[PDB]
């Protein structure tokens, strides 16, 4: 019944503002049953709760760890609501969650995060956005793009098998490689046709690579 | 900031039943009814699977129960399965704050796998060959890859991914030896040797 769409930059430079956006679909972000929450994690960590806005709240709700750096705005036309961190570090390096708080005075869900965005993951670098170079393991890993992540599908998804996507490495050029393994019967292999369709965001680019 | 207490890891067999505990204080869990419970899945957005305590949101199976006791709050899974395999948060309302707890690791326990892809056509085409060594499904999480091609160490090009405390899939790792052209048909490289607290799984792999 609701959705959250979210976007924004996945590389932003040292010192520099992140600038991150949810699109809230099936509610308006003015309704008062709801607040309006951005949560993230570190690689390998939990949850942190950074914050949240509530329409007719100007207080600061913030986590007292991100010391005064984020704030929040919102587009009530447009139903979307934007967190801003300013003069980013290494350490704001994460995966950027937002998500809908239902108030504790309602009992549908009443005190939960209950729908979530996506996730939008924030690598701090000055190094330049690299795209991949995909290549088709006859008769498939995606090489030398920066920076993470990248997903792979296969004929736009009707492909769902096995299927693994293993963790990527990282070169001494600081550029990342990685590779998801599938198998298909053999005997429908030079006939059917297998596009592996690879996204990397961050580039804003997406490759589609017939095998 | 007061904070909620998770056990790092449980594990089960499939078919048991488990049980996650979250310890706050009683301004948190103790104090209000609203403790939520959150799965994800490597790679993937947290979902929602308990709130007020013990009430599931639409969609979630009855595997999954919640409880509270004093000041500890318990997420039980029933008759676990592999898709259980996951971390698990749960989280409370405090005084108004939210607070998460520090997340739990579900292991569901269901000789380390290991797949050796070798360069391919493509690749070497374009001045480029990667010897792709993949290992998952192993418990618990510390492996190590080591290389050899000629039955000689090499370590020219030897990237590797293994599971730590700061990353996001615990059961999988990856390693590649990237290098230039023709190392590969100079000879028949190469073996990915994988360590698994004495289980030693050597996969020679060789393409020409």
């Amino acid at each position: 019944q609701v959705q959250l769409q979210q976007s924004g930059p996945g590389l932003v430079k040292p010192s520099q503002t992140l600038s991150l956006t949810c699109n809230v679909y099936g509610v308006a972000i003015s309704n008062e049953d709801y607040y309006w929450t951005w949560i993230r994690q570190h690689p390998g960590k939990g949850l942190e709760w950074i914050g949240d806005i509530y329409y007719n709240s100007g207080t600061t709700h913030y986590n007292p760890s991100l010391k005064s750096r984020a704030s929040v705005s919102v587009d009530l036309s447009r139903n979307q609501f934007t967190l801003k961190v300013t003069s980013v570090t290494t350490a704001d390096a994460a995966v950027y969650y937002c998500a809908r708080e239902a108030s504790t005075k309602i009992t549908d869900d009443g005190g939960a995060f209950d729908f979530w965005g996506r996730g939008t993951m924030v690598t701090v670098s000055s190094a330049s956005t690299k795209g991949p170079s995909v290549f088709p393991l006859a008769p498939c890993l995606v090489k030398d793009y920066f920076p993470e992540p990248v997903t792979v599908s296969w004929n736009s998804g009707a492909l769902t098998s096995g299927v693994h996507t293993f963790p990527a490495v990282l070169q001494s050029s600081g550029l990342y490689s990685l590779s998801s393994v599938v198998t298909v019967p053999s005997s429908s292999l030079g006939t059917q046709t297998y596009i592996c369709n690879v996204n990397h965001k961050p580039s804003n680019t997406k490759v589609d690579k017939k095998v | 900031q007061s904070a909620l207490t998770q056990p790092a890891s449980v594990s089960g067999s499939p078919g048991q039943s488990i049980s996650i505990s979250c310890t706050g204080t009683s301004s948190d869990i103790g104090g209000y009814k609203y403790v939520s419970w959150y799965q994800q899945h490597p790679g993937r957005a947290p979902k929602l699977i308990i709130y007020d305590v013990i009430k599931r949101p639409s969609g979630i199976s009855d595997r999954f129960s919640g409880s509270k006791s004093a000041n500890t709050a318990s997420l039980t899974i029933s008759g676990l399965q592999a898709g259980d395999e996951a971390s698990y948060y749960c989280s409370s309302y405090t005084t108004r704050a939210y607070v998460f707890g520090s997340g739990t690791q579900v292991t569901v326990l269901g000789n380390p796998t290991v797949t050796l892809f070798p360069p391919s056509s493509e690749e070497l085409q374009a001045n480029k060959a990667t010897l792709v060594c993949l290992i998952s499904d192993f418990y618990p999480g510390a492996v190590t890859v080591a290389w050899k091609a000629d039955s000689s160490p090499v370590k020219a090009g030897v990237e590797t991914t293994t599971p730590s405390k700061q990353s996001n899939n615990k059961y999988a790792a990856s390693s590649y030896l990237s290098l230039t052209p023709e190392q590969w048909k100079s000879h028949k490289s190469y073996s990915c040797q994988v360590t698994h607290e004495g289980s030693t799984v050597e996969k020679t792999v060789a393409p020409t």
